[PDB]
């Protein structure tokens, strides 16, 4: 587990401030929040769709992030960075 | 049919420059919707099909000095 490890450095996703985002008209709302940390410090946050994937630029690096049915995130991300997912509250 | 959610990061540090970016993005062909995102509100997400993103990034890069694509997610239907 890597939530277990985050929790050692004081990261709790259940008590992070929600990302800034919009629910766009005409498409399903995103049901996952992602939080992005460098050397364990929050740099950014956003939303994504469960049981899916997205591409994101982290520093110099384009990365593919896989999002499983429970908003767990996986992918090869650059050294020093950590990305963590959780169900959007009420999803 | 397929639609993309595309996040562009740009130099927007106030409501005025954020507003200008949203208006410019809203006028681009294929843009169905646009919203501010990011911990520093330095990102806009556009949603649509047939968006000329190269052109949209070019127009924003001219207006704001720095703009680049930083996230692409396909819309997951239903």
């Amino acid at each position: 587990n890597e939530y277990l490890d985050a929790k050692k450095h004081g990261i709790d996703l259940s008590r992070e401030r929600a990302p800034n985002f919009v629910d766009h008209p005409g498409i399903p709302p995103s049901d996952c929040f992602w939080f992005l940390y460098k050397n364990y410090v929050r740099q950014d946050a956003g939303v994504c769709q469960s049981d899916w994937s997205f591409d994101m630029k982290i520093g110099q690096y384009w990365v593919t992030i896989h999002t499983d049915e429970g908003c767990r995130l996986s992918g090869i991300i650059p050294a020093g960075w950590l990305i963590l997912g959780i169900k959007r509250l009420g999803f | 049919g397929p639609k993309q959610k595309i996040v562009i990061k740009a130099t927007m540090s106030n409501a005025k420059s954020r507003a200008q970016a949203m208006v410019l993005a809203s006028k681009a062909n294929g843009v169905g919707s646009v919203g501010i995102t990011g911990d520093l509100k330095d990102q806009l997400e556009v949603v649509g099909v047939g968006i000329d993103i190269a052109c949209l990034v070019r127009c924003l890069r001219k207006k704001l000095r720095y703009a680049e694509i930083v996230k692409v997610e396909e819309v997951k239907d239903k």
